[PDB]
């Protein structure tokens, strides 16, 4: 059974944050062999702490580790945008096995904003002939990499048939994402307009398409 | 120190698969090795560990009796035999090295039998990983639809157009434009896995709005897992 971590933690640049890791007498509490790992998107994890509090060679001294009973803790001081990513704890077990924590999403806040570019394509006539329909909402060039996507049929909220990707880093070190709304041709024709709403840092950018338009 | 995984692939549940890991840059015969896996958008899961001389093996409860670790020190290779595969085995699989060295006592450095490393109980080297997908879905080439440029997709001097690559399996599909002649303003988005078990993605390109109707734009979609290639011409709308 995996070790328990908080789903997410967040702080502003320069301040200190702490991630906990809860185990049992047969793992975390039983040994001084807790290690921590940092994982960036599309990357393998890199160790930042081992043996509860030891730092590997070439690891920033901003990273520190401790343990109390069944609770292990990773502390990051002087927060930086570079520190954004997933953090996993790991422990040896009494059965000579290893066990990872559920992982914690660390978000660095107060970073400089970049509004999202949103492009919305209606169903092609070809797809419509195939008795199908897909609305394609493409979101790009935004930062930080956190967005919320909502769909509207006319003025009414829609969640059915919605498929949305998690934001990923671009080559330009900004973020991009996409959302799809699957409808029937009848549903598509049944409304006067459909809207793709992208919320990002307290601001919402909305694009609209209509069956009545070409 | 380097670790390179291979042997990953797409199979139906109940099938078999053999993962391999090529190790270099250190004495493989002296260090313990781990297999660790991570499902798409999920957390890390320790799979197995094997001692430096392979005299001891340990596997996670969730994979015991189906996945098994082994090693060949004459070829510096780590293996993971995968049998009776299940959908939940779907993940990226990492070959990982157990950090190690001598233990210190009474002013002496001690090594294990035959000078094997003692475990330092943390991972210090990771491969980039190999992909394993277990699905009941059957192979299927993509349907390519045009995402035509209109007045509602232009941004002044520039205009956006693309291709919708719909309902294919498995990953990956690759997309180029004008046979690779068009590389600027191009962006291909990651795929979505629909509830149907099939994938879809979109590829978009930004071009001069004035060039529409004069310049031809073709998206080159490539789906090797089905031996399918599609060239799609994207016509500009009059909107
Ligand atoms: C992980 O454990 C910490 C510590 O919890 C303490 O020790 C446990 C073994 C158990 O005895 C708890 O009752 C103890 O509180 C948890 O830290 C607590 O976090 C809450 C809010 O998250 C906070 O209000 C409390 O002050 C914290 N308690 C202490 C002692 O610091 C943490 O919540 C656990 N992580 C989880 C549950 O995801």
């Amino acid at each position: 059974s995996a070790l328990t971590q908080p789903a997410s933690v967040s702080g502003s640049p320069g301040q200190s944050i702490t991630i906990s890791c809860n185990g049992t007498s047969n793992d975390v509490g039983g040994y001084e062999s807790v290690s921590w790992y940092q994982q960036h998107p599309g990357k393998a994890p890199k160790v930042v702490i081992y043996d509860v509090s030891k730092r590997p060679s070439g690891v920033s001294n901003r990273f520190s580790g401790s343990k109390s009973g069944n609770t292990a803790s990773l502390t990051i001081s002087g927060l930086q945008a570079e520190d954004e990513g997933d953090y996993y704890c790991k422990s040896l077990t009494s059965t000579r096995r290893r066990v990872f924590g559920t992982g914690t999403k660390l978000t660095v806040l107060g970073q400089p904003k970049a509004a999202p570019s949103v492009t919305l394509f209606p169903p092609s006539s070809e797809e419509l002939q195939a008795n199908k329909a897909t609305l394609v909402c493409l979101i790009s060039d935004f930062y930080p990499g956190a967005v919320t996507v909502a769909w509207k049929a006319d003025s009414s909220p829609v969640k059915a048939g919605v498929e949305t990707t998690t934001p990923s880093k671009q080559s330009n070190n900004k973020y991009a994402a996409s959302s799809y709304l699957s409808l029937t041709p009848e549903q598509w024709k049944s409304h006067k307009s459909y809207s793709c709403q992208v919320t990002h840092e307290g601001s919402t950018v909305e694009k609209t398409v209509a069956p009545t338009e070409c | 120190q380097r670790l390179v995984e291979s042997g990953g692939g797409v199979v139906q549940p109940g099938s078999s698969l053999r993962l391999s890991c090529a190790a270099s840059g250190f004495d493989f015969s002296r260090q313990g090795m781990h297999w660790v896996r991570q499902a798409p958008g999920q957390g890390l899961e320790w799979v197995a560990f094997i001692k430096y001389d392979g005299s001891e093996k340990y596997h996670a409860d969730s994979v015991w009796g189906r996945l098994s670790i082994s090693r060949d020190n004459s070829k510096d290779t780590l293996y993971l035999q995968m049998n009776s595969l299940r959908v939940e085995d779907t993940a990226t699989y990492f070959c990982v090295r157990e950090a190690g060295g001598p233990d210190y006592r009474n002013g002496y450095y001690y090594y294990d039998f035959y000078d094997g490393y003692y475990n330092y109980h943390y991972m210090d080297v990771w491969g980039k990983g190999t992909t394993v997908t277990v699905s009941s879905a059957s192979t299927k080439g993509p349907s390519v639809f045009p995402l035509a440029p209109s007045s509602k997709s232009t941004s002044g001097g520039t205009a956006a157009l693309g291709c919708l690559v719909k309902d294919y399996f498995p990953e990956p599909v690759t997309v180029s434009w004008n046979s690779g002649a068009l590389t600027s303003g191009v962006h291909t988005f990651p795929a979505v896995l629909q509830s149907s078990g099939l994938y879809s993605l979109s590829s978009v390109v930004t071009v001069p709005s004035s060039s529409l109707g004069t310049q031809t734009y073709i998206c080159n979609v490539n789906h090797k897992p089905s031996n399918t290639k599609v060239d799609k011409k994207v016509e500009p709308k009059s909107c």
